[PDB]
Parts: C-alpha cells; structure tokens; sequence
C-alpha cells in the first residue's frame, strides 16, 4: 500500500477482542518512547489497530508472522 | 473477557511526530477508527498540525511544529514550537548493519 510507508503511532489504549488470526497481514511495533506499549496489526483490509503486548494471543501472532 | 466483547475493534492508533531521538508526540487529540472515537488524556503534549498536517511533511526533514497540550479532545496551542519530524514504519524497522 505500502503499510511500511505510513506514519509510525502510538497507543493509549488496546482492541478489546481478539482478532481473527487469518485477518491479520503485518504488524509494527510502537516506539518504546511512546507512553504506553503498543503492537500495531495491520488488517488484510488495511487498517491498523493497536493490541496490548503483554497479551498472549498478540505473542503468538506476532510469532507466527514469523 | 475486557472490555468490550463484540463491539466496534476500536484501538485507534494516534499518529506521532518524533524529536530528533525519537520522543513522539501526538498530532491530533482526538481519533476516529470505524465507529470509535478516541481522545487523548487532558494535558498531554500534542502538535497543532493534524493527521493531515503531518501526511503532508516530506518523512525524516526537520519541521517546526506548534506545541500544545490537549483538553477535551483539542490541541490548545501554548507560544512554543519544536522541531519534528515524519518517521513512517520504513524508518524503524529490519537490521542491515551489524558488527563483528
Ligand atoms: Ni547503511
Ligand atoms: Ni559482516
């Protein structure tokens, strides 16, 4: 789109659910100087969403996008 | 289980601008993703410029940038202004240096 070329974030707060694992193409990972912690996934459709990453379901999907 | 179970995603992320070193500060107080709306804490440090204002800086060239803070949702500017900068995803990401 390229979701590489859009401006980095930061998160003050988190998605309240899990997302569909199959739903989910990328992720970035907000900058530790940001106030809060922050993974960023990036939906198949395109949008980015911030997910708490002290949450188990938000390791092992950043794990397994390898 | 927390908080919401079946409602809009929600988690908008805030747009930042970043210091030389890397400190962001956000440039809108307030967020729309889908049906969610998110505001920013009164008091924190935020730039006047916008999403808009910052999808148009050319990335990782200084700009001078409006300090505020936010109150309701607003970026209420103060008589200060710092250096920025755009830093997309790009900037921060992979390992193409190393050393032995
Ligand atoms: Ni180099
Ligand atoms: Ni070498």
């Amino acid at each position: 789109s390229l979701a590489a070329d859009t401006p980095t974030t930061c998160c003050f707060s988190y998605t309240s659910r899990q997302i569909p694992q199959n739903f989910i193409a990328d992720y970035f990972e907000t900058s530790s100087q940001c106030s809060k912690p922050g993974v960023i996934f990036l939906t198949k459709r395109s949008r980015q969403v911030c997910a708490d990453p002290s949450e188990e379901w938000v390791q092992k999907y950043v794990s397994d996008l390898e | 289980e927390d908080d919401e179970d079946y409602g809009d995603l929600g988690g908008c992320p805030f747009l930042v601008a970043e210091n030389k070193t890397g400190y962001p500060t956000i440039v809108a107080c307030k967020q729309d993703c889908n049906g969610t709306t998110e505001t920013a804490p009164n008091g924190t440090r935020c730039f006047s410029i916008g999403d808009e204002g910052l999808r148009r800086m050319t990335a990782n060239l200084p700009y001078d940038c409006p300090l505020g803070q936010c109150s309701n949702g607003d970026c209420i500017p103060k008589e200060t202004y710092e250096v920025c900068y755009r830093r997309n995803w790009r900037d921060k990401k992979n390992h193409h240096h190393h050393h032995h």
